[PDB]
């Protein structure tokens, strides 16, 4: 009878400071189980976690979105376009079961600034309140993008999400990070080299490498290089479009502006369809394990 | 020595997974996103053969031996500061044994 507004109600008597626990625990994890996908770690799969999550979000009716935590139940756990996610809430439930208290939602969220951080990537503030609801506003199947479509799919899809040209192109450099996996996805191989480490290298790649479309062996079409890098349809299609481009190359310039875009639309994407009252504390900047010794 | 010396077949898969995608160790390399490695032991930093480094890379210039390598691949950006080799780290000491101690035998 009236649409829905999801108010952030921080969990009971927590603070900065046991967050940055749930922080630690997380990014400790994420330095001792280095072996997971050829060394590559469990830093890539937290990112993309933390985006499936908050990717569900539609602006006009306020359903999905990070807030309800609802990755939790099979409907959403089970979607085709969430494959291989199920290793990152792996990494994630021990750590629920030392910190009980906080939220799903605020889990997965965290999950993916703490590695985006971890992996040298900008300091991104983050805010907690995310409140875990019901089973039934759990949303249906197919709400996440496809990887084979154009620069025109890519702009309206992100519109859903309240995304503008600058915050979408900034979004996919995340893909400087981990690989695609013909298991999960059809698609197979890295965007680059520094597959744990966040930087610009997505864009450096997009515009200086030799790219060649190819079929792979789940027969869908990828553009491969000859260095053994590939890109996605919708990674190409931001060359092919003349206003995306031009983001593209102010990126490849300069890491600064990439590192400062990101983390004002990573944070954006994490916080869609949450009501912050007034009263709420500033969002919170975790230091690294490095910025603590280690 | 300070640091001890580990698996060569273990460092190998290290290697293999962890500096492949930027570096060779053969006897003439194709040169990467980062330099051939071989006769790395011995020789300086920012120090060629052909490959742009950065100025940092050169002006630290420092002997390749284990035990300041192993320091490096602990954090490279804090060992060489401004450097462009995108690499996180080798935290566990073994790891880092491992590896070195194949990096010495196959760039002999
Ligand atoms: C465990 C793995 C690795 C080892 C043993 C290793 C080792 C080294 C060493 C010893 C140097 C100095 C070369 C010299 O002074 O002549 C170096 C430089 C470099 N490495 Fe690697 N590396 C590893 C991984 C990586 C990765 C993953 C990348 C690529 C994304 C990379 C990119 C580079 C670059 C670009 C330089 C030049 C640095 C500069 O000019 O500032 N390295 N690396
Ligand atoms: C347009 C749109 C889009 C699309 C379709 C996509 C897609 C995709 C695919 C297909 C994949 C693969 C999977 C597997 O595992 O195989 C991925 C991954 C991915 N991704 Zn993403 N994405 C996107 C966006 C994005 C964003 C926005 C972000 C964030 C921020 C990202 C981040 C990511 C990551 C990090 C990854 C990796 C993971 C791993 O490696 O595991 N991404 N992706």
């Amino acid at each position: 009878t009236t649409p829905l507004v999801h108010v952030a109600s921080v969990e009971k008597g927590r603070s900065y400071e046991d967050f940055q626990k749930v922080y630690n625990a997380i990014a400790l994890k994420l330095r001792e189980d280095d072996e997971y996908d050829n060394y590559i770690g469990y830093g890539p799969v937290l990112v993309r976690l933390a985006w499936h999550i908050s990717g569900t979000w539609d602006k006009h009716d306020n359903t999905g979105g990070s807030y309800g935590g609802t990755y939790r139940f099979k409907k959403e756990f089970n979607d085709p376009s969430n494959a291989g996610l199920q290793n990152g809430f792996k990494f994630l439930e021990p750590i629920h079961k030392e910190f009980p208290w906080i939220s799903s939602g605020d889990l997965f969220s965290l999950g993916g600034v703490t590695a985006v951080q971890e992996m040298q990537g900008p300091k991104i503030p983050w805010r907690c309140g995310r409140v875990d609801t019901p089973e039934d506003t759990t949303p249906d199947n197919g709400r996440l993008p496809d990887a084979d479509k154009d620069a025109g799919y890519v702009r309206t899809f992100f519109q859903r999400l309240n995304m503008n040209d600058r915050e979408v192109v900034a979004l996919m450099g995340a893909h400087a990070l981990g690989k695609t996996h013909l298991k999960n996805s059809g698609y197979e191989g890295p965007w680059g080299a520094a597959n744990n480490v966040f930087t610009n290298e997505f864009y450096l790649n997009l515009l200086n490498e030799d790219w060649k479309l190819e079929k792979n062996d789940a027969n869908n079409e990828q553009w491969d290089s000859k260095s053994g890098y590939m890109m996605l349809p919708t990674d190409y299609s931001l060359i092919q479009d003349p206003k995306y481009l031009s983001i593209v190359k102010e990126y490849a310039n300069d890491q600064d502006k990439f590192f400062k875009d990101f983390s004002k639309a990573f944070e954006k994407l994490l916080e869609n369809g949450i009501t912050f009252p007034k009263d709420a504390p500033s969002p919170f900047i975790f230091k690294t394990l490095e910025e603590q010794g280690l | 020595t300070e640091f001890k010396a580990g698996s060569a077949k273990k460092g190998a898969t290290l290697f293999k997974t962890r500096c492949l995608q930027c570096h060779t160790v053969e006897k003439g390399g194709p040169h990467k996103v980062g330099p051939n490695l071989h006769g790395i032991f011995g020789r300086h930093s920012g120090q060629a053969e052909g490959y742009s480094y950065t100025d940092a890379n050169i002006k630290k210039n420092v002997l390749w031996d284990e035990n300041n390598m192993s320091e490096y691949l602990t954090n490279p950006k804090k060992y060489i500061p401004g450097t462009k080799m995108a690499f996180g780290g080798l935290k566990k000491e073994k790891d880092r044994n491992d590896l070195i101690t194949y990096l010495k035998k196959a760039s002999e």
